[PDB]
């Protein structure tokens, strides 16, 4: 139930700065062009609980087995402030279940 | 090389203008949802009084 | 250069200064949502409990 | 009422590109931080815009003016066809409306 | 997608397409003017040639 | 999401082509036509050293 | 002359994109490989060109119709202000002249 | 020579896009309007190139370093199967061939 895997993933990150999210495709996740990445404060229920999102890109020529290292750039203003809480990445498939949720973070 | 410089920027601007507008739009959709909600939640609390 | 090429680089160069103009736009309108949307999730959360917490009641 | 909004349709086509066209009257001085927002019709404050774009401040603006103006809604800023009646509304940066429009559908 | 998106891919791929059938005229013009502008060089060599044979001759 | 990079790519591609072609077209149809102009002095003074 | 150029100015501006206006009447049937060509006044044969396009076929084309075309020459295919004046001429795909324009200067 | 032609075969493909490998030694600092074109061998001036391509000016170029280049000749830059000898050429700005490549055919 982490068939996604974040990498890399700061204790911190610097308010309203470009930021790159490192995730890993395991060979148990088939990736579909409707999944995606979210930035979710610490205690979300569901995926409607996300701050901003990404679509996860499709990896190119995808193969079934692989696995597949990705990057996603967020822009600084997809972030939240400096807020004093905490925020993870999460994977959402196109059906809705989160498949990867990273260690916490705050924008500082 | 000022056309190779333009067309990536192009590039690279409207490749955040899809990503932008999909967040907009969603965004845009949620909040007016979670308003209504709201807006009857509120209407369940103070009935509850 | 020539005429033929200046005109793609105005063409070029119009819709760049337009796209950006909008992202300048969209960037606004995206600060405002993100932050609003986030504290109509937690209010609504606030008032979910009261509801629980009035049945409770 | 110191704002007015003019040639509003009563429909407008979901996703496609809009303009709003306004006028700023004497009564009113415009701000660099007063927006125009779309309000699904029977809102209570400011906080309920659907979307809005900052007003651009005239440019040489003489105190006293009547000014026209006009904004362009892309079509992602806009309501879907949800049956509901929206209009535009004119906040200044100090957060009061002067400026409410006839309503309107997207559809 | 988007009609402004759309509205720039429509405007892009038209010029794209403009370009591309310039530069199959530019192709057809440079075939034809190297050509002949290389058969011209041999023909005025061929004849600096013959004015020097004709005037000792 | 590709067509918006592959429009650009092919633009980028054929307008640097373009360059190209239009300083040799320039660089030869100029030359070309200053030869024309010396080819035909040259067959002028070839016939009238024969024709005298 | 089978082939009326329409038009054609007393001079053109350098390195301009340009229009070449002309006319198929009835007496010509066109071949996909003839062609407009800029020719310096004077010249003797098709070889005497400056710079061509390939004439593009009439879609449809009707035997006995007269259709009425345009090409765009690009300022890069023109003659420079050099003094000397030019004409269109359309060149069959067998090599003959059939229609030869009013002279022009590029200026 | 102060450029040097390297990999270059003794014959290539008509109208087949070609790659012109070449080098620039120290003793050369390249300039934006040196140019290489394809001469018939025989040659005497810098006029009877057959076509030619500017020399890109290498970015951040270092005097003295050794620096390798790359050009890409279209097909339609190409002579046609003419049983001729051509080669490269370096010809500079000041109009010095400063590099002349082994012959080859387009056959």
């Amino acid at each position: 139930f982490a068939h996604v895997i974040f990498q890399n993933v700061a204790k911190s990150y610097l308010p309203n700065a470009h930021l790159e999210c490192h995730y890993t495709l395991t060979p148990y996740i088939h990736p579909h062009p409707k999944d995606w990445v979210g930035i979710f404060k610490v205690g979300w229920s569901t995926a409607r609980d996300y701050y901003t999102f990404l679509w996860s890109p499709m990896p190119e020529h995808y193969v079934e087995g692989s696995t597949v290292n990705c990057v996603l750039a967020f822009q600084g203003y997809y972030l939240p402030n400096d807020d004093g809480e905490f925020y993870q990445f999460c994977y959402v498939t196109h059906k809705g279940e989160i498949r990867g949720a990273s260690t916490p973070f705050q924008f500082r | 090389n000022i056309i190779n410089d333009l067309s990536d920027k192009l590039k690279s601007t409207m490749q955040q203008q899809e990503r932008d507008k999909d967040l907009i739009e969603s965004l845009s959709e949620d909040r007016a949802r979670l308003l209504e909600e709201k807006k009857k939640l509120e209407e369940e609390v103070s009935k509850l009084r």
